[PDB]
RNA sequence: UUGGGCUGUUCGCCCAUUAAAGUGGUACGCGAGCUGGGUUCAGAACGUCGUGAGACAGUUCGGUCUCUAUCUACUGCGGGCG
RNA sequence: AUGGAUAAUAAUCGGGCAUAAGCAUAUUACCGAAGCUAUGGAUUUGCAAGUUUGCAAGUGGUAGGGGAGCAUUCUAACAGGGUUGAAGGUUUUUCGUAAGGAGGGCUGGACUGGUUAGAAAAGAAAAUGUAGGCAUAAGUAACGAUAAUGCGGGCGAGAAACCCGCACACCGAAAAACUAAGGUUUCCACAGCUAUGCUAAUCAGCUGUGGGUUAGUCUGGUCCUAAGGCGAACCCGAAAGGGA
RNA sequence: GAAAAGAACCGUGAAUAACGGAGUGAAAUAGAUCCUGAAACCAUACGCUUACAAGCGGUCGGAGCCCUUUCGUGGGGUGACG
């Protein structure tokens, strides 16, 4: 019974899961679009939305708070320099997820998790 | 009977267009699963099904159908291909010569492992 | 655990070598039996040495 | 436990009736005509079309 | 000299297996299962031949009884009055008449009654 | 239609309660459900018998409980057809 | 006819059910077996005609006893068949009490076989029989320490596992370095993904081609000896041989 | 295979994996797993039946429906039901 457990362990320990979620965010920040599985992308979305939300105000406290999550100054500076300037005043949902088929080794459903404000060719409708 | 006469009479394959895939290192029970989805379908619906099937037994079955289409185009040179409306008349997945290897089980005994093969045959036929 | 065969290419030759078979009177009959049967490999001394 | 009787080719054939495969949900886009999986993107020619638009232009 | 009965060894069992045609499962192709089923089939066929002669007489008697009870009679009384009248018609012909020729059956009944 | 002390115990005696602490069957129900405490494996010792090797309905310490559920029988959930 | 207690999975005239369809006596008709009879056929003894017929009595059968035969392989004589299609394999028709015989269609492409007589490696359904092949359990157990992976580029038809880079994690009196025993080319480079790798692989301790080991001072011999071995001479023992 | 005459060449395919053609032959369903090549075993097409019905799966009766026919109280296949 998991009547309310709104968190995906991703078949990993409590430390490995957070390490992977912090390692994927740096990649999604330095390259504005990465290719993952569907569940990992859906978890990365919920992990990275509040960070980009906090990044909309450059304070010495918010910088350290985001650093405590990202654990890399190279991603902290690249999130606070241009990602925050290009997001602007969006209400929410700074990322999009698009399925691109299945893999070959284990037949896993793939996804193309991307930033909304960095893709100028796709709108949705 | 005269064997040359029997062979000249049986050489009626100048009309039927078919394709064969012999000595494929895959089991027949796993390709008979994807053959049932293709049997009887149109020549393009079958291609789409084989291209988007979530089975490793379709990557080499989707090009056997293309080879069959090319053989049909070779045999019926006078005429296009989309007006005929090809389909998959018959498709059979048979067995093949299997290799035998040994796996050491616990307590000093050996079990047998048979790497199986399979033969695939496909004929197209036309609606016209 | 420790098995029964712990190889040694001198304890092998001191016990099954050609000069150990040829030294005894009844050990010299093993050579005759093997030559009569037609064994391509005689006593373990037939194994090639390291070169 | 161990089977007491060899499974007949009828009892083992009536059991392999739900062992069939499942044909995927294939759709077609009325932009480039290429077929794809429903609710999935696809690469046509150096590009990625999803819903009539272009997501990636790698040409 | 060395004598091997290889051809006739299988030609003998082909003939015994060709009459196990239509049997369920491996009783039609497997030799040691077909031979055990053909012999039992022949054992069943030897009998049921004595029973075909007494299962048809029951049907004839039932049909004669049905045809005789339409005229307010019974099979026992009808057969008694027929046998003690010098008629000598077997139950096969009597049932054929009761089924196909009710006029002839009722004529026989009125003559023996 | 109870919980404990003693015993491997069934049984039995005792302690404190309860309306009551029933008699039996189901391979003395149930080990492809569990434990191996007792009993009949190999070690050792005591009493007794046998000259001896050895034995005891005599006692004591220690001592490997194998198997991926085919059919039927159950507990649940689905597809097809009518 | 009535009362005289009953056993543990749901029960009983076999069941429906019957106030007669229960019980007692008497009568008639009918049903009822491979019993008897009617028809057809086969066979064993005994009696006659002959060279098969007629009559009489029979004809369940284990251990066991007797008599007539079939197929298979080969041989001796006479007489044959076959590339205008032999043996063999697959279907079909017909004949005989049966073992079996003969004919036709299809595959097959070189041997085969009638009559009489003879010989035997002369017939499988079972021996927890032997060898080979193939099923079932079943697409089930399992894929071999719960130290861990994520992303971006490269070759490529094809990348969760290959190469590069940035991150994460593990060992660190070790999962680090040398090397003995042992293995005896597994070492290095390039081509390959057939078999091998418990998955795929563009990768490899795998496959095929070209290379790789340099000593006056290191380890052994040319130097020495222990335990032990051999051992002229010598002492014993049928022989081989033992002691030294 | 009598003799390599052992498949030049073209197409699909990434592919000298496989196949379809084209040439050799009397034969390629004689293609190197190569003479004929059966049985177990694994599949496809066609004809008849099968989702209210309990057991050595057969035997004796018996409609209906498909092929053949010397035309039939002829043959073959499946067979509801007893």
């Amino acid at each position: 019974m998991r009547h309310g457990k709104k968190i995906n362990h991703l078949s990993r320990q409590t430390g490995h899961r957070k390490a992977m979620l912090a390692n994927m965010a740096c990649s999604l920040i330095e390259h504005k679009r990465i290719n993952t599985t569907v569940a990992k992308a859906k978890a990365l979305k919920q992990f990275v939305e509040p960070l980009i939300t906090k990044s909309k105000e450059d304070t010495t406290h918010n910088r350290r708070i985001v650093f405590a999550y990202l654990r890399s100054k190279y991603a902290v500076t690249d999130l606070f320099r241009d990602v925050a300037a290009k997001v602007g005043d969006r209400p929410g949902g700074y990322t999009r997820i698009i399925k691109v088929g299945n893999r070959l080794g284990d037949n896993a459903d793939m996804a193309m998790i991307e930033l909304v404000d960095f893709n100028e060719l796709y709108n949705g409708g | 009977r005269k064997r040359e006469t029997a062979d000249a009479r049986k050489e009626a394959n100048k009309s039927i267009a078919f394709a064969k895939l012999n000595n494929c290192p895959t089991s027949p029970r796993k390709m008979r699963l994807v053959a049932d989805l293709v049997r009887g379908q149109k020549v393009e619906r079958a291609l789409n099904i084989l291209r988007f099937s979530s089975k490793e037994a379709s990557r080499k079955l989707e090009k056997l159908l293309l080879s069959a289409i090319n053989n049909w185009e070779q045999k019926n040179s006078e005429g296009n291909l989309e007006e005929a409306g090809l389909f998959v008349k018959e498709i059979r997945v048979d067995g093949g010569m299997m290799l035998k290897r040994l796996r050491p089980a616990p307590q000093g005994r050996a079990h047998r492992i048979r790497k199986r093969s399979n033969h695939v045959t496909i004929v197209l036929g036309a609606i016209n | 655990s420790k098995r029964t065969f712990q190889p040694s290419k001198r304890k092998r030759r001191n016990k099954h070598g050609f000069m150990d078979r040829m030294a005894s009177a009844n050990g010299r009959k093993v050579l005759a039996r093997r030559r009569a049967k037609g064994r391509h490999k005689l006593t373990v001394s037939s194994e090639p040495r390291h070169k | 436990a161990h089977p007491k009787r060899k499974t007949s080719k009828t009892r083992r054939d009536k059991r392999r009736t739900h062992y069939k495969a499942t044909v995927a949900q294939i759709a077609t886009c009325p932009i480039t005509g290429e077929a794809h999986l429903y609710h999935r993107a696809y690469w046509h020619e150096g590009k990625m079309y999803y819903r009539g638009q272009v997501v990636i232009d790698k040409s | 000299p060395r004598s091997v009965n290889s051809v006739a060894k299988r030609a003998r069992r082909k003939k015994i297996m060709k009459q196990a045609k239509g049997f369920f499962g491996r009783r039609k192709n497997v030799w040691t299962v077909a031979k055990n089923a053909v012999e039992k089939a022949m054992s069943y066929a030897y009998r049921d031949r004595k029973q075909n002669k007494r299962n048809f007489r029951s049907l004839w008697i039932q049909r004669i009884n049905a045809g005789a009870r339409l005229e307010g009679m019974s099979y026992s009384q009808f057969m008694g009055k027929v046998k003690a009248n010098g008629i000598e018609l077997n139950r096969k012909v009597l049932a054929d008449l009761a089924m196909n020729h009710p006029e002839a059956f009722k004529a026989i009944l009125n003559k023996v009654k």
